[PDB]
DNA sequence: CGGAAGAGATTCAGAG
RNA sequence: UCCGCGGCGCG
DNA sequence: CTCTGAATCTCTTCCGACGCGCCGCG
């Protein structure tokens, strides 16, 4: 390597090659001169041990180190090792015609397009750029082509454009772990710096918008374009090939704005009338004469394959609300009515999902999922489903609750100390006891919480379902479970020490109220400890995926 | 009461926690250490002069010569600071030391010296640390990080499980030495007592019990107690205590004074113990057999020979006892043989002895240490004294015997570094009272064992290596002295000790680079503690008891602000309040308490004794007298807490703040949220960046005003007095009287710091924040640095942000943003780049920098000088020309380059811009070798360095001069006063008033000598400069000169930036949003910044909501506030409607009022309120529900704190009320174009013709091995085959298809992989065979 | 350095 | 002037 | 007595995710 002045910082193997001949030379030489047999077999040993550190280093004690302090590479280490030749020349190379850029979402597009930025699109298709100009032959040679692709003339971006129109390219997740790692879009061009994906396909991804970045690569030849179209495509793969339930299933916003679509209030205004359609429906709806959702009687026609290979319609008069009759609107031919008159949770649509699959082939499907998406963004934006501080109504009995446990343990306690019990026993008592005081306080803040509206009704009174955010969110099944109301508003269970052995004091106080230090300390320890074993697992995860991937 | 300069603005505070202790320097450690490192210390005491007197004296081994000390002594740093980072070299100082060498008479060791000789000799240089913590070394700022080490002792481990699953523990007995070879001992299931010695071979301990010089019979009593038998006439009659009889079956009828007390067989209880004790005599009488298997103590020999009847550690039978009853020594000293309170494993320990004699086990030991080597006794003798009896090569700190004699109970608290033998038996004792069972184990991860180092220790241990290094090669050359015919230095050398400190600072796993960004980076990159380096753990030797946190943490180490990931909880905080102790260890401060009163006075605790007390919560109801409101609390004990009784704790903590870090203390409303994402959103705001203009957070912890004093990145009033002159560049103050020094004090100058490049590319910059002549006070700020305004830290913005899902552009955590912050440029922010363009002198032409380049267009020198560097200013864009540096490529055969040649082509060698990024220039240096031609630029911009370089001497000469020229008017007050001259007559020229009197000249003429000297000072001060900027500068061979030019880019918002809060919240800006489609309220404002309320259910942060409607308080003060102002009212309604403000309180210690106050001074104050009103919070004690929901109350907001919206868009009303408020946003300096990049075709590589990587080089990505087995799993094989083939390897397949792409026929060849033809290479080139075969 | 593994020296170990 | 080590950070 | 042998303890070796960015020193 030519460095600074006469300096060259060359291999090692430069000077082991020159150690051995010089000791070669040397040891020749001294043969002509019939020298005495000690020293001939000391330059015949240290010739020995030269070339066999030629050969493999680190073999013998006191390996030979290299320029100041650490051990010199050999040719051993050039062929084995992670550093070695094949995991990072041969199983792994490096590859031309591909980039690297950060993502947004952009939910405008299809799912089977994605957006790429304008300067990327220039830098990564000049060759097409070269051949096309010359097929119109604006340009003849290659530097007039370069000149004008340099200045960004625009006469060239209507070429750029047309060489888009069906040519796809590939995406890729820098921690690839299954099969669905790896997709294929039609792009489409958009200005900005960072690439917009279909937010259905980050789930597959296991993709956050945290910051998370892609890479491209450009297939380039007839086989590379068909067998791209054919296998890459994002359409035509649907199903895990882990299990057969799918894998477009809906995450975290149309969930709750189709979920928040489909629930109802037993008194709203627009309450009680009869319709023949969806669509004067959606027109009431826009005109606000009528609430989002209110029990409605209408006239719904619904299609269904009795016949083997044909359609067949019947109407009748269901009792429903609006809101179902407008997310029906849409729906394809095929499924019953009967599929949308429950509360439409996490398991319903992708259940839902998964029939229209299975009955009504592939391209309905897509396009139903495609067209439900657009719906659950618009009417979540409509909704307006924020949160608040006073949603959490703290139970009240809690705290009698709380303070019938204190006269239990001071009892126990008071027990302890007179001989009739033992620490063990007690440590487990107290414990059982402490465990029940969690399940009541749970229970109770559950039921609290689960139905507090209540409403006039057209006349006395009411019970009905709660509409507080916490709730509807939680039971949507977009975020969260049981769990993390259970810590948030009613008491934080309990935790144990580091050994796993469980601290007597339980976390008495909730995060809607202050915390003392030493339950923030033990939390700490809890928290640490999950953080510390998910950093451990992943590398362990990772080899074990290597060493079956390659037994099989 | 307050300071005016804390009037500029006051902060609401809430708690009712009255503080008393005060935030202590927030730079103790490295500023302690470093300054008790460098310090003139008599008796060492851990200094210098320790180390000196420790490697010193130096005597020639028999050859009476002696070097002794003297003292050292340190000149002043040759060089500034600042021009010094400019210029590249460290900011060290000489190391002047005085040296005593004396040479005695053969004739008489203890004889006086014929000669004694003294002189001072140079060595070396060492570097200095800067009052910020800094150190220098090229041209750069490093820091050293704090060791975290375990401390020199004795540990006893468990080490349960994994050797014999099936089995019981083991045991185990570590000592490490402070600087010298371990020793371990440890146990084996078959239980002996093994030995072993830096980790070799496992060897008996018999050998070193015997190589210590002791027979069998010592060492078994030594380990052992003796049981006494009798050789008498009736079945030989023995003596029993019952205290060996504790927990036994009976083996023989228990008999006494003729009487039976319990048969053979009964087990013996307590109850027959007693029996035994009242009237207990020993001697009783016993069968025979129970001496089969029981060994003897001592060595009984035979009387008619000599031959050895029995030797130690072998049992009895009946013909040794009949054939020693035949010799009639009576007394038969004999082992105990106990089984669960003295395990008898020194008998088979000593019974699978391999040797038996000290020679031998020195042999033993010789041929173990280093194997392969002719025995040799003497050898042998100086090995086993050079590892534990040398005090060169094996020692221990005074902490190491401290720690030794605490674990083994012992009392003494001074002896020897260096071990002894009876400290190693007492080891043998304790470890066997383990194995017994009684005793305890230690754990690792309590702190009584954890030590904590620091700079100037580890500076130390590497000077003292350095000079046992050369004080080697001194007597070396001492060995060949003679006789007076040298001065004492020519033995001496400069270069290893030097060279070793440089090594040190420069390449260590301790001294890292420091990432200067922000302030709240620079305070909480030193105050970091670290387990790695030498003597360290590594990144990967890691288990889980060092990762967790231990209860020992509390109040020492934070344990909530610690980097994730690779290593966590290695890289730990140290506490806020804590401190280091005396010895090395870590210290909390603690309340006393009286019986039923707190004092006020305070002490600092030790780890190790802390549980020999109990500590009660901070947070407790501490009563108006001190004492408690209730008659039981919680407190924590040395292993849990639980509710104690009134009298039962003696210790109070100090507050709540002393639980956590630094940037952990600065999150508000942090004791409502989870501890990991408290831990992600620290990590975040230690990556902050500042904008172009700062603005204080509306939500603040109080804590702001002590980092931004206490770190030195802003100006500080050293003396208080009064503004005279400001400027965007300098500031000129007053002093007061009775600040300034009796002897001709003056004034002080403050030079400020203008846009000059930082570590990590970002603008630092001060700017002024204070008005002109201004009382300023003493120790208060001056100017504002980056991130900094009026005093108080700013990292992020304020902004007006709403809770709600709109149309999936919040998707999962995108950040939706609107015009108006990129319309207003306040999130603008700058970076400065650096390009260097060097000048070797090679072969083929030395480099030259002219102007005159072939092959270039016009435009180049359009903006280039004569000179070829660019001129300042210009709008230069990339790939630019910006230094034009071109390299060229008898009697008959060198004058052909004009017969069939025309001219020497010069290859151009220019740096341009690199490619996508714009700039101006705003600086350009240039530094020059010793001796070679300057060109015309540089020559002016040395001249425009110059004559800057005077006026500020000479404006500093001009106010310094006017201080003498006072003297001359306090004395010659009376006299000929010129109406019309007494200013064109300056302030200096009054001896030449005309006539003169006879003395008052003397004093003119007297003094005018000392304005010459000032003249002089200025002078020299200008001669020093000027051959300063005059000088070349050293640098490395070849090259001539340096061209360094700077760029400034002015980086905007663009979509894909990250973003992120105060409480964890990620995020990317997804799209950028026209102001007409965000939502606004029924007032007419629109809202900025919409998130996904989604955040909260997920990961339980609640925290983020409470500081949103805090948000809405502190600007629903300040807009009635600009309600009003905006109005001319009299004084009287703001001054009222502000007393309340800070009135409506729980119970807080703030108590201020207005009624003092002057009227300009509150119409002063109201001004700064236009934006809000800055509210305080402490950690635990901040506000709660209750008072929030009353300080809305005084605004005009409703009570929910919940407000319905309209649609941009389609603008109607929301069937659903939504949360807005404000919220503290930072910037993250992770953008997108420095990350976003490709390649078509570039270059290659050499070893192999594969594409680069990184992009610094244009270079590519790497298909990673993983999404190859992911591609077959797809049916796709032909990109396979085309990717790694066509695309990276072949290149024949490449140039074909890189011509058939051209003309539309998009086809493949298979072609060969080249790298495959690489991997036959190797592989041939040793012993194998290997090729292909038939096609 | 934890763990596995695997080869190798050792060391009883009943059959003699 | 583009090879190798160490450290930091990000996912 | 001498095995053969069947464990048994000793000693050595091989290994421990991926991808990228930044900075420093030979
Ligand atoms: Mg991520």
């Amino acid at each position: 390597v030519p460095l600074d002045g006469g300096r060259f910082a060359t291999s090692d193997l430069n000077d082991l090659y020159r150690r051995v001949i010089n000791r070669n030379n040397r040891l020749k030489r001294l043969l002509d001169l019939a020298a005495p047999d000690i020293i001939v077999r000391n330059e015949k040993r240290m010739l020995q041990e030269a070339v066999d550190a030629l050969l493999d280093n680190g073999r013998r004690g006191r390996a030979i180190t290299g320029s100041n302090k650490r051990p010199l590479k050999s040719l051993a280490d050039m062929i084995k090792g992670k550093q070695g030749r094949f995991r990072q020349n041969l199983l792994g190379k490096r590859v031309d015609y591909s980039g690297r850029s950060v993502i947004t979402v952009g939910p405008y597009l299809r799912l089977h397009q994605c957006g790429l930025p304008k300067k990327m699109a220039l830098e990564l298709f000049k060759p097409f750029i070269y051949g096309k100009l010359e097929l119109r032959g604006l340009a003849t040679t290659i530097k007039a082509a370069k000149k004008m692709v340099e200045r960004e003339e625009a006469v060239v971006w209507d070429i750029l454009d047309e060489v888009i129109r069906e040519h796809p390219v590939l995406l890729n997740r820098a921690p690839t772990l299954h099969r669905l790692g790896i997709q294929a879009f039609e792009p489409v061009l958009i200005e900005g710096k960072a690439i917009q994906l279909h937010p259905l396909v980050c789930a597959a991804y296991n993709a956050d918008f945290d910051g998370d970045q892609m890479a491209v690569h450009v297939p380039l030849t007839l086989e590379a374009q068909l067998e791209a179209r054919a296998l890459m495509m994002s359409t035509n793969n649907i199903l895990s090939p882990a299990n057969g339930e799918p894998i477009i299933v809906p995450s975290q916003d149309v969930v709750l704005g189709l979920y928040y679509m489909t629930r109802d209030c037993v008194n709203a205004k627009g309450e009680g009338m009869v319709l023949t359609g969806p669509k004067e429906a959606e027109r009431l709806y826009r005109s606000g004469l009528a609430s989002l959702h209110a029990r409605v009687k209408v006239r719904i026609t619904e299609y269904e394959k009795d016949a083997n290979g044909e359609l067949v319609a019947k109407t009748s008069l269901k009792d429903t609300t609006v809101g179902r009759a407008i997310l029906w609107m849409i729906v394809p031919k095929g499924l019953p009515y009967s599929i949308v008159n429950q509360a439409l949770g996490k398991k319903a649509i992708s259940k839902m999902l998964n029939t229209c699959y299975r009955i009504l082939g592939l391209k309905p499907t897509v396009i139903f999922a495609d067209q439900i998406m657009y719906t659950g963004f618009a009417y979540a934006a409509r909704s307006g489903a924020s949160v608040g501080i006073d949603d959490m109504v703290i139970p009240e009995k809690k705290h009698e609750i709380i303070s019938e446990a204190e006269a239990e343990v001071a009892e126990i306690q008071e027990q302890f100390q007179s001989g009739l019990v033992t620490a063990g026993e007690r440590y487990n008592k107290v414990i059982d006891i402490w465990a029940a005081a969690n399940d009541r306080v749970s229970k109770a803040m559950m039921d609290n919480l689960q139905t507090e509206t209540v409403i006039n009704r057209d006349g006395q009174e009411e019970k009905q379902v709660s509409f507080n955010s916490i709730y509807m969110m939680a039971d949507s099944g977009a975020r969260g479970s049981a769990a993390q109301i259970r810590q948030l508003a009613g008491m934080r269970g309990l935790m144990a020490k580091p050994d796993g052995s469980i601290i007597e004091t339980p976390i008495t106080a909730n995060f809607r109220e202050g915390l003392n230090v030493l339950q923030y300390f033990i939390s700490t320890h809890g928290a640490r400890k999950g953080l510390a074993d998910t950093a451990l697992k992943t590398a362990n995860s990772g080899y074990l995926t290597r060493r079956l991937v390659d037994v099989a | 009461v307050y300071s005016y300069t804390e009037k500029k603005r006051i902060r609401k505070d809430f708690g009712k926690r009255p503080q008393v202790l005060d935030v202590p320097y927030l730079l103790s450690i490295q500023l302690d250490s470093f300054q008790k490192f460098i310090e003139q210390d008599p008796e060492g005491q851990y200094g210098l002069e320790a180390a000196f007197r420790s490697v010193f004296p130096i005597q020639s081994y028999s050859g009476n010569s002696e070097l002794q000390y003297v003292s050292y002594r340190l000149g002043e740093p040759v060089f500034d600071v600042q021009e010094c980072q400019i210029r590249g070299v460290t900011y060290s100082a000489p190391l002047r030391v005085k040296l005593r060498l004396v040479i005695y008479e053969r004739e008489a060791p203890e004889g006086t010296v014929k000669d004694i000789k003294e002189q001072e000799v140079y060595m070396g240089e060492i570097p200095l640390m800067t009052d910020n913590g800094t150190f220098v070394i090229n041209g750069t700022e490093r820091v050293i990080v704090s060791q975290l080490h375990r401390s020199p002792g004795v540990f006893f481990d468990s080490d349960k499980g994994k050797t014999h699953s099936s089995g019981k523990v083991l045991y185990n007995a570590r000592i490490i030495p402070y600087r010298g070879s371990w020793l371990d001992f440890e146990f084996d299931p078959k239980d002996n007592l093994f030995v072993r010695i830096d980790r070799r071979r496992k060897l008996p301990a018999t050998i070193i019990l015997r190589a210590l010089n002791y027979t069998t019979e010592q060492i078994l009593d030594l380990f052992f107690e003796k049981v006494i038998f009798e050789i008498r006439d009736n079945k030989l009659q023995m003596e029993l205590v019952p205290e060996r009889l504790r927990g036994e079956t009976a083996s023989f009828d228990i008999e006494a004074n003729g009487k039976v007390y319990v048969e053979k067989g009964r087990r013996i209880t307590a109850r027959h113990i007693r029996q035994l004790e009242k009237d207990d005599v020993k001697l009783i009488e016993v069968p025979v057999e129970y001496i089969a298997g029981k060994v003897v103590a001592k060595d009984y020999i035979d009387e008619s020979t000599g031959e050895l009847i029995c030797a130690a550690n072998m049992e009895l039978s009946l013909d040794l006892l009949a054939k020693l009853s035949q010799s009639g020594h009576k007394r038969i000293e004999t082992l105990f043989t106990n089984d669960l309170d003295h395990g008898p494993y020194i008998s088979e320990t000593l019974r699978v002895d391999p040797t038996n004699d000290r020679l031998s086990a020195l042999v033993e030991i010789y041929r173990m240490m280093r194997p392969g080597e002719p025995p040799t006794r003497e050898a042998a003798e100086s090995l086993f004294e050079n590892l534990f009896f040398s005090e060169d090569r094996y020692d221990l700190s005074a902490v190491g015997r401290m720690k030794f004699n605490r674990s083994l109970l012992r009392e003494e608290i001074e002896g020897s570094g260096i071990l002894s033998k009876d400290d190693i038996i007492d080891v043998m004792k304790k470890l066997i009272d383990i194995r017994n069972g009684k005793g305890e184990v230690d754990d690792i991860d309590h702190l009584g064992n954890r030590r904590i180092r620091s700079v100037g220790e580890m500076a130390e241990n590497q000077f003292r290596v350095g000079l046992v290094r050369v004080e080697r090669a001194v007597k070396e050359r001492l060995s060949l002295g003679d006789l007076d015919t040298l001065m004492p230095q020519d033995m001496i050398n400069a270069k290893p000790i030097s060279a070793a400190v440089k090594e040190f600072f420069g390449s260590s796993q301790l001294s890292q680079f420091m990432d200067q960004n922000n302030p709240l980076s620079e305070i909480t990159h030193k105050r970091r503690i670290s387990a790695l380096g030498p003597g360290g753990l590594t990144r990967e030797r890691a288990g889980f008891e060092v990762r967790d946190v231990h209860p020992t943490h509390y109040g020492r180490v934070c344990p909530i602000e610690t980097p994730e990931g690779p290593n966590i909880g290695l890289i730990n905080s140290l506490s806020v309040y804590a401190q280091t102790n005396e010895y090395g260890f870590l210290e909390t401060p603690y309340r006393k308490v009286t019986d039923g009163v707190v004092t006020d006075e305070i002490h600092y605790l030790s780890a190790i004794e802390e549980g020999n007390y109990v500590i009660a919560q901070a947070n407790s109801n501490l009563d108006e007298e001190g004492h408690f409101v209730e008659d039981l609390v919680t407190c924590r004990s040395k292993g849990e807490s639980s509710l104690f009784s009134r009298d039962q704790v003696d210790y109070m903590d100090v507050s709540t703040q002393q639980v956590v870090s630094v940037g952990a203390s600065l999150i508000p409303f942090l004791e409502h949220d989870d501890a990991n994402r408290a831990l992600m959103g620290a990590n975040m705001q230690r990556q902050a960046v500042p904008t172009l203009r700062a603005d204080k957070p509306l939500v603040g912890t109080g804590m702001e005003r002590a980092v931004a004093v206490d770190s030195g990145v802003t100006a500080v009033a050293k003396r208080g007095g009064v503004v005279q002159y400001v400027d965007a560049s300098r500031i000129v103050i007053k002093v007061n009287e009775d600040e300034m020094y009796p002897g001709e004090a003056g004034i002080d100058i403050y030079n400020l710091t203008k846009y000059t490049r930082s570590n990590q590319n970002t603008c630092i910059n001060q700017m002024p924040c204070v008005s002109l002549g201004e009382p300023v006070e003493r120790g208060d700020v001056l100017a504002d640095g980056p991130s900094t305004d009026l005093g108080e830290l700013a990292l992020g913005q304020n902004m007006r942000v709403a809770f709600m899902p709109w149309n999936g552009y919040n998707f999962e955590d995108s950040i939706l943003v609107s015009e108006r912050v990129v319309q207003e440029d306040r999130f603008t922010t700058i970076h400065i780049q650096e390009l260097a363009c060097v000048s070797r002198d090679t072969k083929l032409g030395p480099e030259e920098i002219t102007a005159d380049i072939p092959n270039v267009g016009e435009a180049a020198l359009s903006k280039l000088d004569e000179s070829g560097i660019v001129y300042i200013g210009a709008e230069v864009t990339g790939g630019d020309i910006l230094v034009g540096k071109v390299t060229p490529k008898p009697e008959e055969k060198l004058l052909r380059a004009i017969f069939g040649e025309k001219a020497s082509d010069v290859k151009d060698s220019s740096l341009r811009v690199p490619n996508g990024v714009s700039g101006t220039v705003i600086d350009v240096q240039v530094f020059t070798r010793d001796g070679v031609e300057k060109d015309k630029r540089a020559l002016e911009i040395e001249e425009m360095q110059l004559k800057q370089a005077k006026k500020d001497l000479s404006e500093e000469l001009q106010i310094l001069e006017a201080g003498l020229f006072s003297r001359i008017r306090a004395v010659l007050v009376a006299g000929g006063v010129e109406a019309e001259k007494l200013d064109k007559l300056p302030r200096d020229r009054w001896l030449e008033l005309g006539l003169t009197d006879e003395e008052k000249q003397n004093q003119l003429e007297q003094l005018a000598e000392q304005y010459d000297e000032l003249k002089h000072e200025f002078e020299k001060k200008l001669e020093a400069k000027r051959r300063k900027i005059t000088q070349g500068d050293d640098l490395a061979p070849g090259v001539l000169k340096i061209v360094k030019v700077y760029l400034a880019v002015k980086r905007r918002i663009q979509p894909g930036d990250k973003m992120a809060g105060r409480h964890g919240n990620k995020g990317v800006i997804s799209k950028i949003n026209p102001i007409e489609d965000m939502p606004y309220d029924e007032n007419g404002t629109p809202v900025d910044i919409v998130l996904n309320p989604l955040g909260v259910p997920s990961r339980m942060n609640i925290g983020q909501i409470l500081e949103t409607h805090l948000g809405m308080a502190a600007k629903g003060i300040g807009d009635k506030i600009n309600a009003m102002l905006k109005q001319q009212q009299e004084v009287a309604k703001l001054r009222e409607f502000i007393q309340r403000a800070y009135d409506l309180g729980a119970d807080v210690r703030q108590k201020v009022d207005l009624s003092t106050f002057s009227d300009e001074e509150v119409m002063r104050l109201a001004e700064n309120l236009r934006k809000g009103m800055p509210i305080a919070t402490p950690v635990f004690d901040g506000a709660k529900e209750a008072e929030i929901k009353e300080l809305l109350k005084l605004g005009d907001l409703p009570t929910s704190g919940q407000i319905r919206l309209y649609d941009g868009r389609t603008g109607e009303q929301f069937e659903r009320p939504v949360t807005v408020g404000y919220m503290y946003m930072l910037k993250l300096n992770h953008l997108v174009d420095d990350k976003m990049h490709a390649r078509s075709t570039g270059s290659y590589s050499l070893v192999t013709q594969q594409p680069l990587g990184g992009k610094a080089q244009f270079g590519g990505q790497r298909f990673g091995e993983m999404e190859v087995w992911a591609l077959e799993a797809y049916g796709a094989a032909y990109t396979l085959q085309e990717m790694l083939t066509v695309k990276s390897d072949d290149v024949n397949g490449r140039t074909k298809m890189y011509k058939n792409i051209v003309d539309g026929n998009h086809q493949m060849e298979p072609g060969m992989p080249e790298s495959f033809n690489v991997l036959l290479k190797e592989i041939r080139s040793l012993g194998i065979n290997i090729e292909l075969e038939d096609e």
